[PDB]
RNA sequence: CCAGGA
């Protein structure tokens, strides 16, 4: 009865962008991206990759409440570097890493006879 | 599986709840409390079967 | 019921999905609520005046420090209390990754990454350090527990300077609904609105940390050492003889009654006293043999749940059973059960439960514990209405 | 259903307590909490 | 509730991915709080579980009968024969990160009961409604749309 | 901006009372007899046994937020093996010309007893602890 | 070859045992999550009941029909009805299944997932076939009928993900382990006397070097090398649970890059 | 009543395995633990599904209409 | 050996017979 | 006692309570259905007029 | 059970012998030796509370019969068969329990009231109440979709029809601190 | 009244 529809977890709302980038007030060159209809699956993945970027000073994500599929990701970079670009690169690195993972699995699978 | 032991009265299943009582025809002695003229009483709740 | 002004408090609405009224855990205590199937009432003011009354006089933050006992009536509980001890041990160090999430989780965080307590080899932060981010500036606290020095070797007591923990482990005495409390000081020093924020803050950090650290409790936590069990068995064994010795002494008419007591009254007092001395010894044996890794000990240590007796009764020995203060009496003519001989004043006959819950109870132990158990349920039942009318 | 067909009512010294004489005849655990506690026996 | 006076309502429902998991791929159906057990001293709940874990693996009926010669040690030995750690603990991994939990979780089957008290038959709200005739005050009970 | 204390001590005892990853160390200065030291160390990170000679340094520098890498090109003010950052919490006047200063490195406690460093140590959040050998 | 590497240990119709090295735990997990939740599958979603003389409820049966695995090989060429342009469903977005069963026999008449018949045009794509792994070739036992017990119904199967309902979950349990010797100190082993004696040694211990006590703690050490086992239900073949999982997560990340692009 | 399709905990189809299990017991005389394991039911979550099932449907069928 | 003392498991064979005959509502019926 | 010292009242609501680590101390999670029933009578004023017209 | 000093060979021994036990289990396989058969053969007797006053009962037969002429530590601490006077023996001590308490697994390992609580809650637990549910018109009926027999059971449940008509399901349960929910 | 829930 007070139960929300199951698609609300993944299907974007009426006039609701996937990303909402707001700037952090408390810190210089820091931003806050709210990811709608997303969970840990993506949050922790991105956060961990931004951690690999040397020019990235701060990176963390939080699912403020479990009833809602959305998470806030805070990115802080060195002066001159843009946090949107930092996010862009980490996103790219992830894809390229997954691309190799698929290629490598495919090759190895084809070798099996079962 | 239905065990019975109940009655059907105007549609509904009714249980006769067993009622606890003290047994009759029984001699019992009790000390009647500190403020009393009588100190002890022998009681018998006599009743026919 | 509503036997308190704190049993009716003003809250901010938060429309949410699902059919239940959700409440912050620390507000549980004033209401006296739990989530075993409790229901709660909601009343809506209809005037600007009425609303003001609620927001300005009876709002939850205002109600934190209560006049009932001139101390806080809400504190940190359960998961957050349990996790708070665990987080604040010297042993507890957090890697950069998690520190960043733990920091971001604090809704009022300055954006300042605190300098790690350990800078190389490998930057590492302590629990104490990252918890202190929830503690507001200006907050000063000092507490000395048994054996606290300015060097706090056992991580005893508490020392918070400028809303930064210097030493000691955070638990019930520090972060609970305690007189000297971190909460008592915060409400008083910073405000009710600031203190209410601190509850949320302390929990958002702690709960997050414990979500990833995890915490459990198993049968293994009731299990005590092989030799500790031999030592416990032989503690009951010697107390069992000490009792027979006073019994033989009483049967031989050598016993000398204490002024203002029956020869028998005097005897029962001794028996009951030895048997309890025993249950406790046996208990204190296990309590000591359980390592700091014991999940039960861990809950008892933080003050989150359970006490000494619970360990004792579970691990070592349940103990003597009472009804109307006295041991199990002779319901049957000169005996407690038909499985006993007449005029049996032995511990086993008059309701001494020798075994731990882990070991299991004998049918006799089981029934006597059942008699003793029923007594408490009767007063719980009665007291409820007697207590109610007194209030009225 | 089973436990309802084995229920005992006691209307009106210390009746609520579990007596020694209740051994093997009445359940030491199956009794209500509150008002009827120990006045509703189960065989 | 379990068969140990260990009652409660659902606080949240999590999907399989959010849930903590054994390396073996097993996930709980139910997460109950450690804080229940100590104050309550419901040891048989823990034993029920250990025995039920062995029972599930062994395919034999786990005898949880009262006065017997079954010991927590006896069952422990049998569980070690099955490859699990004797006291029922199992190492779990956090569902959100995949990182091992610093704690090992007491995990196994336990017989849980569904009770007659469900939130939707309880939930009730009113704001002006039927009134009594005599007193001209709000009628009684959820049933009657009372206040 | 500069160093505040320097001396080489010798560890008398190492204590992990219930603590699995931390140890209270007892040392005395090889140079000054008056000088002693009590200190909690992450022994899982930098292990310490008794009779080890250790260079113990203070220094108020090398403020605002903390930055992780770039330290490759940055001047690692550590010619030392284990470094900590903590706060000075008490100034004990232990008779005569003798003083004792208390340092908390986020719970990891330290007590330095001596005399001379009147013109050095201060009640500051800023105080690093450097250890080599 | 390049970045993260795979080394398959065992294969079948139902299982993939492998080793994932040169990867972030976060990545290993995110893939694990996706396989469970975000891979699309076909499953019965609407059940119109014409007749039911059974001992079971209309919805009791209905529920089961969703849990029956259907061929989702070519699931990728089927549209989500939500995205489709019709009114309710069509061929471009659904598979229509039919089930007519009757107790002709004096003996108990069984109703199986094999008794399902496709009535919609398949556009010649590998879809909607009730998955039969059964030795005797019956598949899932839906119902039991006696004599005049008739069951006549219609099923509309739709493309979906496990987030909406666990029926669209193509994977059973996913096994996941790392560091079988606790070299990383990621767990503090609960024990009574000895944690080594008390806790069972992992299978994967053989695929890693024991720590050798006479060595200091490697703090610098990080988590790479993950021993996993992916189990399929039928809808998609074991390999494709892994591949499609890798691909879904890749697509999921691309959406973010694209979102930034539109901004 | 009536074998669950899919194990609640992991969702391994268990709907097909019922008759096969009941057969490995009457016809093969085999003990419950081996039959379950033969049928490839390795995780206890899956084991409990079959091992603890009560097929009430069979009684339900005993009534005429 | 048909006159051998009874074991503890054998008490269940008697309990089986008690219930085979009396049933659970013996008292209500009788 | 029953009609005067105490009264049955409108703008009341009752349900099962459950805890939340993500609510702020002073707030209360209110089910959508309960919020959709309980009402506040707000006076149309220049300040709220537009907002109010929208909820209407 | 009746116990008699009456035994040519040795001590005071329980009238019922392993021969009667097989004589009963023969009749158990047939579905001629009933409960009435044990009652008329004077092996077993009916004792009310007033009569109980004058008897002397052994809990276990075997454990509480032949005297002493190492010991497991995990087992509970038990007393002895000191009595040579034994008139009767307990059929089974678990029989002191009623219908509801007889579904409690290991009630000898729980705190007294926790047991009293379960024998109140199980009355409110859902499951199949009767197999004829589909043919009866009752106000309210709650039936569990997929009931499961318990993995941990009582020997007493055999008679209670519990494994045939269960009140719950065996859930995979973790006792853990998770999201604090 | 009766049965139950915190
Ligand atoms: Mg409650
Ligand atoms: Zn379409
Ligand atoms: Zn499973």
């Amino acid at each position: 009865m007070n139960a929300p529809d199951r698609f609300e977890l993944f299907l974007l709302g009426e006039g609701e962008s996937k990303l909402k980038i707001d700037p952090d007030t408390k810190a210089p060159n820091a931003v806050v991206i709210t990811f709608e209809k997303e969970d840990h699956t993506l949050g922790n993945l991105i956060r961990a990759e931004l951690l690999n970027d040397r020019k990235v000073l701060f990176a963390a994500y939080k699912v403020e409440h479990p009833f809602f599929a959305r998470f806030k990701l805070r990115i802080q970079t060195t002066e001159g570097y843009d946090p949107k670009d930092a996010l862009k690169n980490a996103c790219n690195s992830i894809i390229n890493k997954l691309g190799a993972l698929k290629t490598n699995f495919e090759t190895e699978w084809n070798l099996q006879t079962l | 599986f239905d065990m019975g032991g109940y009655f059907i009265i105007n549609g509904s299943e009714k249980v006769l709840i067993a009622q606890e009582r003290s047994a009759g025809n029984i001699v019992q002695v009790f000390k009647k409390a500190a403020p009393s003229p009588i100190s002890h009483v022998a009681e018998i709740r006599s009743a026919l079967e | 019921p509503s036997l308190h002004k704190m049993s009716m408090m003003a809250h901010r609405v938060k429309v949410i999905p699902y059919s239940t009224f959700r409440l912050n855990l620390s507000v549980t205590s004033p209401y006296n609520a739990d989530f075993d199937g409790d229901e709660m009432n909601l009343h809506v003011p209809q005037s600007e005046e009425t609303r003001a009354e609620l927001s300005q006089l009876c709002a939850v933050p205002l109600q934190i420090v209560s006049p009932q006992s001139n101390k806080p009536c809400m504190g940190i509980v359960q998961d957050t209390l349990c996790g708070i001890r665990k987080l604040t041990l010297r042993d507890t160090f957090i890697e950069l990754d998690q520190v960043l999430n733990m920091l971001y989780w604090v809704p009022d965080w300055d954006g300042v990454i605190p300098t790690p307590a350990i800078i190389k080899p490998k930057p590492l932060w302590s629990g104490k350090q990252i918890l202190s981010v929830a503690i507001p500036n200006g907050i000063h606290l000092q507490r000395f527990d048994e054996g606290t020095t300015l060097l706090s070797p056992k991580d005893n007591g508490m020392l918070i300077i400028d809303g930064q923990i210097i030493f000691g482990v955070v638990e019930k005495k520090t972060v609970g609904s305690s007189n000297g409390g971190l909460i008592h000081v915060v409400t008083r020093e910073k405000g009710p609105q600031v203190c209410a924020k601190l509850f949320g803050n302390i929990q958002k950090v702690v709960n997050f940390w414990l979500l990833h650290n995890g915490f459990s409790t198993g049968i293994g936590d009731t299990i005590a050492d092989g030799p500790t069990m031999r030592e416990i068995t032989e503690t009951i064994a010697e107390a069992k003889k000490k009792v027979l010795d006073v019994t033989k002494e009483a049967q031989a008419n050598l016993l000398t009654a204490k002024h203002g007591m029956t020869l028998r009254e005097s005897f029962e007092d001794n028996v009951v006293r030895f048997l309890n001395e025993a249950r406790d010894k046996a208990g204190r044996l296990a309590e000591v043999n359980l390592k700091d890794l014991n999940n039960v000990k861990q809950m008892v240590m933080a003050g989150s749940k359970g006490s000494f007796i619970n360990i004792a009764q579970m691990s070592a020995c349940v103990g003597q059973q009472s009804v109307e203060g006295k041991r199990i009496a002779f319901g049957f003519v000169d005996r407690t059960l038909p499985h006993f001989s007449k005029d049996d004043y032995s511990p086993e006959s008059k309701g001494f439960v020798e075994n731990s819950y882990l070991r299991g109870l004998t049918p006799q132990e089981f029934f006597f514990h059942a008699m003793g158990g029923r007594e408490g349920l009767i007063d719980t039942a009665v007291k409820t209405a007697e207590t109610g009318y007194i209030q009225r | 259903t089973l436990s309802h067909l084995r229920r005992t009512n006691t209307p009106i010294a210390k009746p609520r307590q579990l007596h020694n004489t209740h051994w093997g005849l009445v359940c030491p655990a199956e009794t209500p909490e509150g008002q009827a506690c120990g006045l509703v026996k189960n065989l | 509730a379990s068969r140990h006076g260990q009652k409660g309502t659902i606080g949240i429902t999590y999907r399989r991915e959010d849930m903590p998991f054994t390396a073996e791929g097993i996930v709980p159906d139910l997460i109950i709080n450690p804080h229940a057990i100590p104050s309550r001293m419901t040891v048989a709940h823990l034993i029920e579980c250990l025995l039920s874990k062995v029972a599930a693996l062994s395919g034999n009926e786990g005898d949880a009968s009262p006065f017997t010669d079954i010991t927590v040690e006896g069952i422990s030995k049998l569980l070690r024969e099955h490859g699990y750690q004797s006291r029922g603990f199992e190492v779990m991994y956090n569902g959100h990160t995949g990182k091992k939990l610093m704690a090992q979780i007491f995990f196994g089957p336990t017989y849980y009961q569904r009770l007659r008290h469900m939130v939707d038959d309880k939930i009730h709200a009113r704001a002006r409604g039927p009134m009594q005739v005599l007193t001209r005050q709000p009628v009684e009970g959820r049933s009657r749309d009372g206040g | 901006s500069n160093t505040l204390f320097d001396d080489i001590f010798q560890v008398s005892e190492v204590d992990p009372g219930r603590y699995n990853k931390v140890c209270r160390i007892e040392a005395a200065s090889t140079t000054q007899d008056q000088c002693k030291l009590t200190l909690d160390i992450n022994v899982e990170l930098f292990p310490v046994a008794a009779q080890d000679s250790l260079t113990v340094t203070i220094a108020s520098s090398l403020t605002r937020s903390w930055r992780p890498p770039q330290a490759g090109d940055r001047s690692l003010a550590d010619d030392y093996d284990y470094v900590m950052y903590g706060t000075a919490y008490k100034f004990e006047e232990v008779s005569k010309d003798l003083i004792a200063v208390y340092y908390s490195f986020g719970g990891l406690l330290m007590r330095l007893e001596g005399n001379y460093r009147n013109l050095n140590n201060l009640k500051q959040e800023n105080a690093y602890l450097l250890i080599r050998r | 070859e390049e970045g993260p590497q795979v080394k398959i240990r065992e294969a079948s119709k139902d299982n993939v045992d492998f080793i994932l090295s040169n990867v972030d735990l976060a990545m290993a997990n995110s893939l694990r999550r996706v396989m469970i939740a975000e891979i699309p599958t076909l499953a019965i979603d609407s059940v119109e009941v014409e007749t039911n003389t059974t001992v079971l409820a209309d919805e009791f049966i209905a529920h089961r029909l969703g849990l029956i695995p259907l061929q989702s090989m070519d699931i990728e060429q089927l549209e989500y009805s939500r995205d489709c342009f019709c009114e309710d469903h069509c061929d471009k977005c659904s598979v229509v299944l039919t089930l007519q069963a009757f107790g002709e026999s004096e003996s108990t008449t069984n109703v199986y997932s094999k008794d399902l018949v496709i009535v919609s045009n398949l556009m010649g794509r590998n879809i909607g076939h009730p998955i039969i792994q059964d030795k005797e070739g019956n598949g899932v036992l839906i119902c039991k009928l006696r004599k005049g017990q008739e069951l006549k119904l219609t099923c509309v199967a739709k493309k979906g993900i496990a987030k909406e309902h666990a029926k669209w979950g193509p994977a059973a349990a996913i096994e996941f382990e790392y560091d079988p010797w606790n070299k990383l100190k990621h767990t503090d082993y609960w024990y009574e006397q000895d944690s080594a004696k008390e806790w069972p040694q992992s299978k994967n211990c053989e695929y890693e070097d024991p720590p050798n006590e006479g060595d200091p703690f490697d703090y610098k050490a990080q988590a790479d090398t993950f021993y996993m086992n992916v189990e399929s239900v039928g809808s998609i073949p074991v390999d494709q649970v892994v591949v499609r999982g890798i691909d879904t997560l890749q697509k999921k990340v691309a959406s973010i890059l694209l979102a930034l692009t539109q901004m | 009543m009536i074998v669950p399709v899919r194990c609640f905990s992991c969702g391994k189809v268990v709907g097909d395995k019922w008759e096969s299990y009941l057969n490995l017991l009457q016809e093969d005389e085999l003990d419950e633990g081996t039959a379950l394991s033969r049928l490839g039911l390795k995780r206890y979550c899956c084991r409990r599904m079959i091992l603890t099932h009560v097929d009430l449907i069979e009684k339900f069928l005993r009534y005429n209409p | 050996d048909e006159s051998a003392p009874i074991t503890a498991e054998d008490s269940w064979a008697v309990i089986s017979a008690f219930f085979r005959e009396k049933g659970l509502v013996s008292q209500q019926l009788d | 006692r029953g009609n005067l010292m105490g009264k049955r009242v409108d703008f009341s609501a009752r349900t099962v309570i459950s805890g939340d680590p993500n609510l702020e101390l002073d707030q209360v999670g209110v089910p959508k259905s309960i919020a959709k029933t309980l009402t506040y009578p707000e006076v149309v004023t220049p300040y709220n007029i537009d907002r109010l017209t929208q909820l209407v | 059970f009746i116990v008699e000093d009456d035994e040519s060979l040795g001590h005071k021994e329980l009238k019922v012998r392993k021969g009667h036990i097989a004589k009963l289990m023969a009749t158990e396989y047939q579905d001629e030796y009933t409960w009435s058969s044990l009652l008329n053969e004077g092996l077993v007797e009916y004792i009310d509370a007033e009569e109980e006053e004058s008897i002397l009962i052994a809990m276990q037969p075997e454990d509480l019969e032949p005297a002493e002429a190492d010991v497991d530590p995990a087992k509970r601490i038990r007393v002895s068969h000191h009595a040579t006077t034994f008139t009767h023996c307990e059929i089974h001590p678990s029989m002191i329990l009623g219908v509801a308490a007889s579904i409690i697994p290991f009630p000898d390992h729980n705190q007294s009231p926790r047991n009293t609580y379960q024998s109140a809650m199980g009355k409110q637990a859902m499951g199949v109440f009767l197999t004829n549910y589909n043919v009866r018109m009752d106000t309210m009926a709650n039936i569990l979709y997929y009931p499961q027999k318990p993995l941990g059971t009582t020997r007493a449940m055999e008679y209670l029809k519990f494994r045939e008509l269960p009140a719950g399901q065996n859930a995979i349960v973790a006792i853990a601190c998770y999201s604090g929910y």
